[PDB]
């Protein structure tokens, strides 16, 4: 009805050890309350920007998360959703596709 | 030519931790170009072209304009609590304004409110009346209509809104109106026996785009499964699309990005 | 320009 609906992708296509952004979309999500947190093997990925908070005609929140990071191969990336619609926090694996 | 302006109003009870109560955002065809939070307490630019083109003055004028309205939800938050009959918990007040352009020369102006996700009040800017959702609408609604406030929106959203619209799209004319080429890849997981082939377009300007599988050269629809456009940090956006197919058959598969920005509709494959 | 709101709910 209300969940939030998480999309987890990179700002340029994904190579290892080349600079990139890691973002995680979040939307139709109601109260506006959110904890979408990036992880970087199961840990926070240090200093993180969350972007100015919007809802469209339905009245239904979007919030996007982004931090610069450098993607290395071994290494699980990953963002942890918790809202007030989700019973336990969920969470969604990125594809480095490379 | 297509020019929107939006002004979008968040007041909350619940932010919660470390967050603003007071939320409110601009946007000039889509694009992010002013915000003001109830922590920082002042108006400030995200875009190069609005900083570069404003002076002073308009800064510190825009400020008291939201700082008043800060004032409004800030008690509107406790009225509406009263009058639904609640104690406390979780509350937000939503607001959207603003005016479209149309192709056809039609200016299309609009002023809708919310309470906990749900309609309040919409202005009707023909018949000059705010239309009532809920029955706690009622007191709102007589009220707004004595004292003729109709009459300084509408000339807002037909005068002020298209005059300050106009110059924001001339201020920005070579960042709105830019081509940006998408950086399409490629990719296929087999598993269970299906194969799922990813077609991803990364960092493109401005938002329109048709992706589209195609198989033998006939285009593949119904099996196709978006993720729509998803935006980027830098104000460029981002979409994927995947299609299941049968194992042996990702070379008769393409996929097709119809974009602005390129000239002839790009096609990839896994190669 | 963000709109000036004349009157509370």
């Amino acid at each position: 009805d209300l969940t939030p609906k998480v999309q987890v992708y990179s700002r340029f296509p994904a190579s290892a050890g080349t600079k990139n952004v890691l973002n995680c979309f979040a939307a139709g999500f109601h109260p506006p309350k959110i904890s979408i947190t990036l992880m970087k093997d199961g840990v926070p990925m240090e200093g993180a920007q969350y972007s100015d908070m919007s809802f469209n005609d339905d009245w239904t929140f979007q919030r996007l998360v982004h931090a610069d990071f450098t993607p290395s191969s071994g290494s699980t990336y990953a963002c942890k959703v918790e809202h007030e619609t989700l019973k336990e926090p969920q969470v969604y694996k990125w594809d480095p596709e490379f | 030519e297509l020019h929107t302006l939006r002004y979008i109003q968040t007041a909350m009870t619940d932010p919660g931790p470390g967050q603003p109560w007071f939320v409110t955002v601009g946007y000039v065809d889509g694009e992010l170009f002013v915000h003001y939070n109830s922590t920082a307490r002042r108006v400030v630019p995200r875009t190069e072209w609005m900083a570069a083109n404003t002076d002073q003055q308009y800064w510190n004028g825009q400020t008291q304009i939201v700082q008043g309205n800060e004032q409004i939800d800030r008690d509107d938050l406790g009225t509406l609590q009263r009058r639904y009959n609640q104690t406390g918990g979780s509350h937000t007040v939503q607001l959207m304004y603003g005016c479209d352009i149309l192709e056809d020369g039609t200016i299309r102006g609009y002023s809708q409110d919310a309470y906990d996700g749900r309609d309040f009040i919409a202005f009707d800017k023909g018949t000059m009346t705010f239309t009532a959702a809920v029955p706690e609408a009622v007191p709102t609604k007589r009220k707004w209509e004595e004292g003729d406030y109709a009459e300084g929106l509408k000339q807002y959203l037909e005068e002020t809104c298209v005059e300050w619209l106009r110059r924001y799209v001339e201020y920005g004319k070579a960042e709105l109106g830019r081509r940006e080429r998408p950086e399409v890849r490629v990719w296929g997981k087999e598993a269970d026996g299906i194969l799922t082939l990813s077609c991803r377009a990364h960092g493109f300007y401005p938002r329109p785009i048709v992706v589209s599988w195609l198989k033998d050269g006939a285009v593949r629809g119904q099996d196709a499964q978006s993720g729509g456009i998803v935006p980027n940090g830098d104000g460029t956006y981002h979409t994927w699309v995947t299609i299941d197919a049968q194992p042996g058959d990702g070379d008769k598969y393409q996929c097709r990005v119809e974009h602005a920005s390129l000239p002839q509709p790009g096609l990839y494959s896994w190669e | 320009s963000w709109f000036r709101k004349p009157m509370t709910r």
